[PDB]
Order: C-alpha cells, then sequence, then structure tokens
C-alpha cells in the first residue's frame, strides 16, 4: 500500500505562527491564554481564551480578498500558504496537481454568524444583515478558500465538521485518498475562530476553567476556547521523493469510532476502540508508540475518559501522554490539526511537548503526562488521539520517515 | 453487475424525507410525478423572506420520534434519524439492513441547524446573562450532531463523519465514503446530505442572494443511500458508482468548472457523454446553477435532461440537493426496465465555489 508523508506544515496559533514559532512554543511551554478581543465577554463572568494575537492576513493571503472569508477561513488560508511555502510547493507545482483539501472545523465563521444576528437585533430588522457576511458563514468555503487562494482548481475541497476530532478526520482522509492512488496531494488540517458562540457553550457547560487548563491535573476545571489553524502537506512517499522533498515526519496510520452513546460525554470503550483502529491500520503495536498526544482538554469527564481507554489498550503501563491543549487551549477544529503538526514535529525534533499548568497528577489519571517541561526522547512513532461531541473519535499515528 | 470493477461501490438502499413527504415511496412518486412542493409557510416560522417553502409536509418531530429526547431536537438531526429509519428498517420497522461496527456513516451539511446556532446566540444576547441558554439545545447544536445522533440511533459505532460543502455536500460525502470503504475502513455506509428549513436559514439565503434577486424558493430534507461494495453486497444493487469528481470554481466561470468536472467524471467511468441517460443538474437559482445547465445542456443527450424532473421543483434544498438527485435517478430508474444498465450524471455547484459530479451506472 502507498506510504504517505508529511512534506509541509502551516501553523496559525496562540504560541506562535509559522513551523519555527510553533515548535518553540511547544518546547517552551508557551500558554497561550490571553484576555478574549473578538467579542464582547460582558457577563460572563470571565474573559480569558487562547486568541492568536497578531494576526496578519497580509503576510500570507495575497488573492482572495479578506471579506470573502471570515477569521476562521483566514487562519485556514495563512496556514495553507505556509504549509505549501514549508513544504517547498508553488502555485505553479499545486495548478497541475488533482488534491484533495480538507480542513476541519467546529464551529466555522460562527462569529461572522453571530455579528449577523448583532445586525438584526440593532435594527430590530433582517435587512440589515450585512450580505457580505451571510456569504460567508458556510463551512465548506473554508475548503474551497484554500483552492482559491493556492490556484487550484483541480481540487476535492472538503470541510470535515467532526468538531475536535476534524483535523484528525482531514489528515486521515488526505492518507485514504492518497492512498486510494486517486491523488498524489492533500492538503489537510483543520481551522476555528475564537467566538462568543463556543465561550458561551462551554462557560453554560461549566467546562471553562475559572484560570489555566490543567489537563490530567487532580484539580483541573477545564478548558480554555481556542482557535487558529494547522495544515498539513501529504503527499505520497513516490511523489515527496521524486520532487526532493524534505518529509518531516510519514502518516503511518488512522482509525475511526464512534461511540453512539452520548451526544457530548466522551465514552471510553469507543476511544479505545478508535486506539486500537489506528493501531491496526499504522501496523503497529501498543509497544512502539512513544508517546500519545491525548485529545486531553481539561474537563473532568474527558481526562478520567480517556486515561481510562489509553489504559484499556496499552495495560497499566501506556506511554507518556501529553495533553497539547494544556498551552493552545481547545482550538476546536484546529485542536487535532495542531495535535497532528506537534507530533510530526514532535517525531522530527526528538521532543515531547509538555502538558502545562501541572500542579498534581489525577490519581484516576497513572499517566506520566510529562509535566510542564518538555523532555528530549527518540520519539519514533507517536499517537494523536482526538474526540469530539456526537461520539466522534478520530486517532492519528505518524512515524519517523 | 457482473461488468463492474473490483471494490466499486454499489447503491443498495436510499432514503428520502423530502417536500414530497416523509419516506422514499413519497419522494419516488413526487419525482416520477413532477409534483410541485411549494406552500405557504406555517405561521409559527415567524415573518420569512418569502412566503412560499417548501417543507416536509405533516412533519413533526416528536410524532415521528417519539417524546424521548425529542423535544429540543433540532429538524436538521430529525430529518437525518427519520431518514435513517427508512434506509435501515423497513415500512414495519424490522431491520432491512444489517449494520455493524464496519457500517460507516457520512453525512453532507451546510452549516448544519442555523436555527439552533442563531436561537443559542439570540438567548445569548437577549437574556440575563450571555451564557443563559436553553441548555438542553446545546447538544444537538453540533454540526457533526446529526451523524452522531444517526449512529445512536442506529448502534453504529464505525466511522462517524459530517462533511459541509452545501449543495456539493451529499457527493462528498459520497466520495469519501467511496475512499473509506476502498480502504477497508468501512464495508458499508450511510450516505447522504441533510438541510432543515428554518427562519434563520431563510433569513441569511436571503441576505447572501445577489443584491436585487428574489427570495429563494428554500426546500428542505435528507436524503441517504445505503452504500456496499459490489462484491460484498448484501442486497440487490440498484446503481454503481462508478466516479466522483469535484473541482473549486476559482476564476468565477461555474460553467467551464462544470464541464471540466463532468467530462473528467465520464472520462474516470470510462463512459462516453453520449451515453448519458439521465443527467440531474442541482437547479441552483443562482448564476452558476443557470451556467450549470447550459453546461450540461451541451454536455449530455437532450434526452438525459428530460429524463428526470427539474430539481427545482423542491426549491433550493441546499446540502441535500445533491442526494435528492441521485434519489430522482433511483426513483426515475426503479419500476422502469428500461432504465437498466443505463448511465447517469448528477451535478451540484454551490455558493462557496465547489463543483461536483457523480456518474452512476442504472442496475436493479
Amino acid at each position: 500500500r502507498r506510504r504517505v508523508v508529511l512534506t509541509g506544515f502551516g501553523v496559525i496559533s496562540s504560541i506562535g505562527t509559522g513551523v519555527e514559532e510553533y515548535t518553540a512554543g511547544l518546547r517552551a511551554g508557551r500558554s497561550g491564554a490571553r484576555p478574549i478581543t473578538r467579542f464582547d465577554t460582558e457577563g460572563f463572568g470571565q474573559n480569558t481564551a487562547c486568541e492568536v494575537p497578531d494576526f496578519e492576513p497580509g503576510r500570507w493571503i495575497h488573492h482572495v480578498p479578506l471579506d470573502d472569508m471570515g477569521r476562521a477561513g483566514q487562519y485556514a488560508v495563512a496556514a495553507a500558504r505556509m504549509a505549501v511555502d514549508d513544504a517547498g510547493l508553488t502555485e505553479d507545482d499545486l495548478g497541475e496537481r488533482q488534491a484533495v483539501i480538507t480542513v476541519g472545523t467546529t464551529d466555522g465563521e460562527s462569529h461572522d454568524i453571530a455579528v449577523l444576528l448583532e445586525q438584526e437585533l440593532a435594527a430590530g430588522d433582517p435587512e440589515a444583515m450585512d450580505p457580505v457576511l451571510a456569504r460567508r458563514i458556510n463551512a465548506g468555503r473554508l475548503s474551497t478558500v484554500i483552492a482559491r487562494e493556492l490556484r487550484m482548481p483541480n481540487v476535492e475541497a472538503t470541510t470535515v465538521t467532526t468538531a475536535c476530532a476534524a483535523g484528525n478526520y482531514s489528515v486521515g482522509y488526505g492518507l485514504d485518498s492518497i492512498r486510494s492512488g486517486e491523488v498524489d496531494i492533500a492538503l489537510c488540517g483543520g481551522a476555528d475562530a475564537v467566538c462568543r458562540k463556543a465561550f458561551a457553550l462551554f462557560k453554560r457547560f461549566g467546562a471553562l476553567t475559572p484560570d489555566v487548563v490543567r489537563p490530567f491535573d487532580k484539580d483541573r476545571q477545564g478548558i480554555l476556547t481556542g482557535e487558529g489553524a494547522g495544515i498539513l502537506v501529504l503527499e505520497s512517499l513516490e511523489s515527496a521523493l521524486a520532487r526532493g522533498a524534505r518529509i518531516h515526519a510519514e502518516v503511518l496510520g488512522y482509525g475511526l469510532s464512534c461511540d453512539a452513546a452520548h451526544p457530548t460525554a466522551p465514552n471510553r470503550d469507543g476511544i479505545a476502540r478508535g486506539i486500537r483502529l489506528a493501531l491496526d491500520d499504522a501496523g503497529v503495536e501498543q509497544e512502539e508508540i512513544d508517546f500519545i498526544s491525548a485529545h486531553g482538554t481539561g474537563t473532568k469527564a474527558n481526562d478520567k475518559t480517556e486515561s481510562a481507554a489509553i489504559v484499556d489498550v496499552y495495560g497499566d503501563a501506556p506511554p507518556r501522554t501529553v495533553a497539547v491543549k494544556s498551552m493552545l487551549g481547545h482550538s476546536m477544529g484546529a485542536a487535532s490539526a495542531l495535535g497532528a503538526i506537534a507530533c510530526g514535529l514532535a517525531i522530527e525534533h526528538g521532543f515531547i511537548p509538555p502538558t502545562i499548568n501541572h500542579r498534581e497528577t489525577d490519581p484516576d489519571c497513572p499517566l506520566d503526562v510529562v509535566p510542564n517541561r518538555a523532555v528530549e526522547a527518540d520519539v519514533r512513532i507517536v499517537q494523536n488521539n482526538s474526540s469530539a461531541f456526537a461520539g466522534n473519535n478520530a486517532v492519528l499515528i505518524l512515524g519517523t520517515y | 453487475e457482473a461488468t463492474l470493477p473490483p471494490g466499486t461501490p454499489v447503491i443498495t438502499g436510499w432514503s428520502a424525507v423530502s417536500p414530497y413527504g416523509i419516506g422514499r415511496a413519497e419522494f419516488a412518486a413526487g419525482v416520477r410525478a413532477g409534483a410541485k412542493t411549494a406552500v405557504k409557510a406555517d405561521a409559527g416560522l415567524g415573518p420569512l423572506p418569502s412566503s412560499d417553502v417548501c417543507t416536509v409536509p405533516g412533519f413533526d418531530i416528536q410524532e415521528q420520534l417519539g417524546p424521548r429526547g425529542t423535544a429540543k431536537m433540532d429538524r436538521l438531526t430529525a430529518l437525518a434519524l427519520v431518514a435513517s429509519d427508512g434506509l435501515l428498517l423497513d415500512a414495519d420497522g424490522n431491520r432491512a439492513v444489517a449494520t455493524d461496527e464496519l457500517t460507516g456513516v457520512v453525512l453532507g451539511i451546510t452549516m448544519g441547524s442555523l436555527e439552533n446556532v442563531t436561537d443559542f446566540l439570540r438567548q445569548s444576547y437577549t437574556n440575563a446573562r450571555p451564557f443563559y441558554v436553553d441548555a438542553g439545545r446545546i447538544p444537538f447544536g453540533s454540526l457533526n450532531h446529526a451523524a452522531g445522533a444517526t449512529a445512536i440511533r442506529h448502534d453504529l459505532k464505525g466511522p462517524n463523519t459530517t462533511v459541509a460543502g452545501g449543495r456539493v455536500s451529499g457527493l462528498l460525502a459520497l466520495n469519501y465514503a467511496r475512499r473509506l470503504m476502498g480502504q477497508g475502513r468501512a464495508t458499508k455506509y450511510l450516505v447522504g446530505s441533510a438541510e432543515e428549513f428554518s427562519a434563520a436559514h431563510a433569513w441569511f439565503e436571503h441576505t447572501a442572494t445577489a443584491s436585487g434577486d428574489p427570495a429563494p424558493l428554500l426546500g428542505e430534507g435528507c436524503g441517504l443511500f445505503l452504500v456496499e461494495q459490489a462484491e460484498a453486497a448484501e442486497r440487490p444493487p440498484l446503481a454503481a458508482v462508478l466516479s466522483v469528481e469535484t473541482r473549486v470554481d476559482i476564476d468565477d466561470d461555474p460553467g467551464a468548472a462544470v464541464t471540466a468536472c463532468a467530462r473528467r467524471a465520464l472520462r474516470r467511468a470510462g463512459v462516453d457523454a453520449g451515453e448519458v441517460w439521465a443527467a440531474v443538474p442541482c437547479a441552483a437559482p443562482t448564476a452558476a446553477g443557470r451556467a450549470e445547465h447550459e453546461a450540461l445542456a451541451a454536455l449530455v443527450p437532450a434526452d438525459a435532461l428530460s429524463r428526470v424532473p427539474s430539481m427545482e421543483l423542491l426549491g433550493d434544498t441546499g446540502a441535500a440537493s445533491a442526494s435528492f438527485q441521485i434519489a430522482a435517478v433511483l426513483a426515475a430508474a426503479e419500476a422502469d426496465a428500461d432504465s437498466r444498465g443505463r448511465i447517469a450524471l448528477v451535478c451540484a455547484v454551490d455558493r462557496d465555489g465547489a463543483v461536483a459530479v457523480a456518474v452512476l451506472r442504472l442496475i436493479g
């Protein structure tokens, strides 16, 4: 079966923009927590999120008018630019290729939706709503604008809306699409933008931390909402080798499971099935996994369930299990894509990024979470977990090329 | 049947909940009759940009799905669930389709329940505090909720995906299923797409319309297909999915993109355009829709376009479009021996620039 490799990474994140900045942030235990600017936090009793601080679309976006996209779309396009830059691919190389572009998202331009409702509510009149906003709110656009910006007409542009798992779904789809032989290249990842919808949702769930995100901590109090984009260039080994491309890591496999249990609650059996499917697809034994990049959101339920699933699969000596969201916060549709990149970078640079804000490991999460500081390791194979609402689990396995 | 490449996906069943009514039978009846579906919108939806709507007639969530977990259920999810029942169960509620953990689910959407998200945000803006929302509505808000709900409902622990894309989303879903099944990630797939009618959707669509143009006739519903590998098919194939091709209309020439997409789909299917027996455009009420129609009217035999009534009879069904298109082909084909072995082409264009084409071979 055809081998598939990661030749480019594009990153817009709360802890760094570009592969360099992001590798730095990850190694540093940078926290992306900062005050919310994107919308009015009056009344939430709380106003911290993990925004992208200083996004300059002009660095990345050349062709598509900015008003054709909301923030999530802009992040997607910027990361895509970066990723193809990082892969040594120009618009000329891309125009020629049949490709898949698959961007995951949770909320898409839900901020634009909110602003639309604001316009109707201010005016007391639906007709006050801006056409420019209403044209760009549909999630499909996150994929198609990338094609537009990179001048790639011969693209299947699929936005995967499996929320936190969407990045991993997207990478997996790229993998399947390349493995099928039908395309030699896939731009895969996820993108989301901080919005009032997500903040208010998690607030109302009591799943927002009042200070910091402490995954697997005994007194973890929840998440911070995040945003950003991660785009990965996937390529057939054939196509990468033949092009003289630098290969960051190999995509070995993934697994998809569905809990078929609860619309919001994680499911131990469901996560465990996903992990096992991923290992089987990857052709990889529990032993060979150097670390797990956990879904690890920092909520009570998630961390104890995910831990349990990991221990089910690996037995009572599981690999080191770290939570990138300790640093990024929960970047929604970007989360697993930014995790995937972290995993690839961890492979490439021989490190394991930390679970930060870690005071004390929950005794029911008997894991080495690599607390607070990155460690060096001979990281050859990494599992990246992701779970979402609607019981959607996706687990991705990357390896050293 | 015997002529098919190895691992060609086949559709072995379908279901629809549509402006024709609930169920495959009602859809099939409506398509074959070329029946109209537009009604005056229910007063309960409040003011709308247009009074005329193509809603699912006689559709009440609790009546269809019973009292459990349905009070706060979004219509999108409800439509998907009712469609799932039509697909997997027979008319008496018997299990018609054997599913297991290798049964995938992939649903195409535009942007989920805009009713849910806009109600949530309206509450956020107008209630005491900005997180004082209907908390019971929150599960339903997730874009992947309909696909996930289907899995809860039918105990589908296999791959569960939701893809966006609007009018092309049914074809993106189909191609997704095709690829995953191709890689052995599923042996069977529930594939389809869905769009609810909501005042939010209707107003947003009106807002998004090219300024001047009349408020579109909007429809809703869900179409679903049971897809299997031809080898392993446990029920007789209705149609083989020969190719699904997609493009993005980056140069704002939707005609040219449709043409290129269709020609590629036909090439990849190994068929000539003259072989197309039924061609079903999405009939989007847009320049792109008109261009699509002109492109196909040149590309396929004229008789392929008269074979199936216009999708315009359902209104703009949004994400449901391509699934309704495929279902219309199957409806036209069923109970008409003339359709056997014939090629069908379905094409859709979406505002967000995507074009997709599928080429089917009708079996039965």
